[PDB]
RNA sequence: GUAACGCAAACAUUGGUGAGAAUCCAAUGCCCCGAAAACCUAAGGGUUCCUCCGCAAGGUUCGUCCACGGAGGGUGAGUCAGGGCCUAAGAUCAGGCCGAAAGGCGUAGUCGAUGGACAACAGGUGAAUAUUCCUGUACUACCCCUUGUUGGUCCCGAGGGACGGAGGAGGCUAGGUUAGCCGAAAGAUGGUUAUCGGUUCAAGGACGCAAGGUGAAGGGGUAGAGAAAAUGCCUCGAGCCAAUGUUCGAGUACCAGGCGCUACGGCGCUGAAGUAACCGAUGCCAUACUCCCAGGAAAAGCUCGAACGACCUUCAACAAAAGGGUACCUGUACCCGAAACCGACACAGGUAGGUAGGUAGAGAAUACCUAGGGGCGCGAGACAACUCUCUCUAAGGAACUCGGCAAAAUAGCCCCGUAACUUCGGGAGAAGGGGUGCCCCCUCACAAAGGGGGUCGAAGUGACCAGGCCCGGGCGACUGUUUACCAAAAACACAGGUCUCCGCAAAGUCGUAAGACCAUGUAUGGGGGCUGACGCCUGCCC
RNA sequence: GUGAAACUAAGUGGAGGUCCGAACCGACUGAUGUUGAAGAAUCAGCGGAUGAGUUGUGGUUAGGGGUGAAAUGCCACUCGA
RNA sequence: AUCCCGUGUGAAUCAGCAAGGACCACCUUGCAAGGCUAAAUACUCCUGGGUGACCGAUAGCGAAGUAGUACCGUGAGGGA
RNA sequence: GAGUUGAAAAUAAGCAGAGAUCCGGAGAUUCCCGAAUAGGUCAACCUUUCGAACUUCUGCUGAAUCCAUGGGCAGGCAAGAGACAACCUGGCGAACUGAAACAUCUUAGUAGCCAGAGGAAAAGAAAGCAAAAGCGAUUCCCGUAGUAGCGGCGAGCGAA
């Protein structure tokens, strides 16, 4: 295993300056860090799936890969699959689940993941526990996606996808059930506004116990919290957006 | 390339001359002197071997507080340091 | 009580308060440089204190 | 010339010293500490350590004494600790980006132990050091020489170093106790030897592992860009992994006790027995085993190895063998549960780690003790009020008072017994009762058992130690956090819920900027508003 | 005990922001202290005490700031700057 | 007006260009968008020479003594 | 040109008319830290291969592409760096205060920080003044004058 490497930044809510911009981290639990090809571009070697197991850093488990020719690396664990199961990545290739494929010779109307949005880069949607994307249509230079947040989005279709949903759809089912649960699991306590002094935040201050008094839901820093958009405006990517979300 | 910090043909200051130094003549076979602060255990003993023709089975230094660097050496089964002693003016 | 209180000191190694107050932190700061400025030109005698030796006698291994 | 003289552990006597002694030294009593008030370390102090002298000042009194003043001394290392090796958090950052200047970001590297990597033990000695000096017996790293191979060396590609919490059982030892063995023995009183002491030995070398665990540990070739990892082949006195243990180390010492010193300290000669049984760790096996999820550093040293790219190359590089020969810097004193650090004080305070004896006990609590260390730097009387720290109290038993605040009572173990309600886990040690000392007995296996019988006291967990319990309501579910130095709660947090934003060059945040966090994450994720387990719910108004 | 599940008696097992209670960490009540022995202590009791636990070493965050399970609390006996 | 600047525009060449406190005409003055340059002037950590209706140890420099010392402060710093 | 071997002043041994001690000018040495500069560091130490680190000078080389630039190896007395009371030039640039409050305004381009250099620095040889009369680069004093002016036409500011 040269893939599973203790190579944290560490503190981990801290900026360059050294303050602590996002908010409520530390505690937590030790964690090293399991790299994963997202590119999935070893093209044409045939390969065999060996053990599923759990990774700290995510909800969906890791997958063991080894190749035939002997290398291994570490996957995202597709929805139905099992140990001793087979996948392959390149062009032409079959549409089993956990196998790799650019979005263009792909079926109309299949199950995937692990999209990326940039030729190139590697895979960035649909990487969560239980995420999956649907294929509606394609035209010309685009392939039309809907996401798992129910949004339909124009990405190239020369693109990278691997076919399958998401394994491990139950973790939902959590309770946590106790402070103690998400205190270790890297999360923090977080302090509410209408508690605060004036000073603070917002909705601060006030004599006994305080209503959200100031006409409006605020932040922190002064900016309409509960309905306000804020998808800067003029975004380069704006034209391919097709949709919203639910 | 031969010394720590180069410092002089000198280091040995003076033998020191009290009621412990004696004792350890007899017992020990073994000279007692105060030498350079920046005087090294090799430098130490190429020095009084090749001063005196006579050998040196090891050193032993230690730093006085005030910083001065005052060391024990010992002497071979061979080398007798009364008779040596003796024709440097401690007996 | 058992936590003591109110004692701004404690006892903490040279090492540490070299490395907060030393000589070659005061050095590298352009700003800390002219507080050495300042301290030559009021000619106080020990100019910056908490600065160790890394050698003995004061050495904080 | 008053308050005070820093705990209520505690002193007394005889002798000595001297101008002078409650206070300095010695002896004898007595008492106090003993998971310390003991002995070691880290930090910090910074000469306080030892010797001889002094007592103006300092020491809450005195003082011949001192952590005080003067004079002289004292800290010895290849193996202990650090550095000459390695890296984490973090730091600085060549070139590079960004900024009125100062500078900010940031890679290559370089620093940076609190971590990895590495070689020593006993006995001895001495005013003050000792794993450092002495004696014995060891080990690490280099330079000789006998065999060798032809390249080495670095870069470089691998193996490996290499990691969690909790729990439990087994095997061991350290340590303890008892016996045996050996030596000594009047302790003035009815008896009595039943008494008192000693019975010790490290590192390292060589060598084997059991009803301890497990049943591939460790190899060898081969294909395919392939020397390692990986897809198929075989083979294993079917075995391995260890702490302890047998020996040498160690016919040596070490040694209880005897036989002589001469004045205030140890020191010469001698030298018996040196075993067994049981209890037994939080120590080692064990970076072992099982279980769990919150999923548990890096880098060098080390071992392979084939490349390519450089250097160093035939008075040479790597391997093995006994015997030799060789051995850098700094720390080392002394205090360190404190009269020496930190609290202005010789201050009732704070301060990381290590070692852990006996009797009673579940116990690192407690009580009394050992080893070891101390009697708290004002004393002497007297025995008024009053205050404090305590002990008891006839009859009553909350009548006190803002309020049972304070005090009292309960208490260990074994056995019987245990309600409303309930989220079915609880409530619960509910409540409430009975037994406990000491002696003697049944049993091819019930930690003074269990049971039977006796005997003493007013009283049997007799001391220390050691739950008071119940019924009803408000608020908050709950463990938790908070105003250091007047507020610990009903306040915050909390699991759970809901709304709203965000499709990745993400929203948000910090920055003049570069860019950093978010996230090495991507909608079952991430930011923000409000509510606050759980049950049933949550209406009207735009 | 079932078509098999379900369910239920005994063993095994060692969970738990579980219980009682030293060290450790705290600070609820009282008494004492008030030109204190102490610029927050002593004493007698108190809560947690395997976890949202305690703590040594070495670091990080800086005042139109930081940090804050949020009191305007803390940031060297200083804090509405 | 004159002089200098971010943004955008954007001339002319001595029948020229600029100034003469918006602006135009006529006069007069000068030659912008390249540089260099002593003096008279400012001051005292300091050296030499002189002077004082200046101080004389609570004054005069903080400092007449081995003072920015002793001492305090984590530190900048304060300070006999 | 006569006695000396620093201050406090004591001893011990020396040096001195063949001219010391002293006084002046010029040279030589100058451990370690510090711009610090062989590399590291907790200033005055540790490690070395014993080295002015880094930049522009100057000799060769030879990257991704021909040339070139980055880079590497050399020689180099080798120019630069840091320090410095005030004065001075340039960069940034307050507030209290005054206006009997206060925002224009004033405090002020002052204090402060930052960078730079000299004995001064900056300025400076007319695309300038001035008025039909003339002057001839700067800079400083007297003056014009508290006048012309500007100004919530207030406080104030104030030329040539």
């Amino acid at each position: 295993n040269n893939l599973i490497s203790g190579q944290r930044r560490c503190g981990k809510g801290r900026n360059a300056r050294g303050i602590i911009t996002a908010r409520h981290r530390g505690g937590g639990h030790k964690r090293l860090y399991r790299k994963i090809d997202f590119r999935r571009n070893e093209k044409d070697i045939y390969g065999k799936i060996v053990t599923i197991e759990y990774d700290p850093n995510r909800n969906a488990y890791i997958c063991l890969i080894h190749y035939g020719d002997g290398e291994k690396r570490y996957i995202l664990h597709p929805r139905g699959a099992i140990i001793g199961d087979t996948i392959v990545s390149g062009t032409e290739v079959p549409i089993k689940m956990g196998n790799a494929l650019p979005l263009t010779d792909m079926p109309l109307g299949t199950a995937i993941h692990n999209i990326e949005i940039t030729l190139g880069r590697g895979g960035q949607l649909a990487r969560a526990a239980g995420a999956v994307a649907k294929l509606i249509a394609k035209e010309g230079k685009s392939a039309t996606l809907k996401l798992p947040s129910g949004e339909v989005r124009l990405i190239s279709k020369n693109c990278s996808a691997t076919v399958g949903q998401v394994g491990n759809v139950g973790v939902n089912q959590k309770r946590l059930g106790r402070a103690g649960s998400k205190r270790w699991l890297g999360k923090r306590p977080v302090v509410r506004g209408v508690v605060m002094n004036p000073v603070d935040h917002p909705h601060g201050g006030g004599e006994g116990r305080a209503p959200i008094g100031r006409k409006s839901p605020t932040t922190p820093w002064g900016y309409p919290a509960l309905g306000r958009r804020s998808r800067k405006r003029n975004k380069y990517s704006d034209n391919f957006i097709i949709r919203r979300r639910s | 390339y031969p010394r720590r910090i180069l410092d002089v043909y000198q280091i040995l200051q003076s033998p020191i001359i009290t009621e412990a130094a004696i004792k350890n003549i007899a017992d020990e076979n073994s000279l007692l002197f105060t030498v350079d602060v920046r005087a090294d255990k090799k430098m130490i003993r190429e020095a009084i071997s090749n001063f005196f023709g006579v050998k040196v089975r090891k050193v032993n230094t230690l730093i006085r507080p005030d910083g001065t660097k005052k060391a024990y050496i010992m002497l071979n089964k061979e080398y007798n340091a009364s008779e040596l002693a003796k024709k440097i003016g401690i007996f | 009580g058992k936590a003591a209180l109110c004692l701004t000191k404690r006892s903490r190694s040279r090492k540490s308060l070299a490395r907060t107050h030393g000589f070659r932190l005061r050095m590298s700061t352009t700003s800390g440089r002219a507080l050495l400025k300042r301290r030559r030109a009021k000619g106080r005698k020990i100019l910056c204190t908490k600065t160790n030796p890394s050698s003995g006698k004061r050495a904080s291994p």
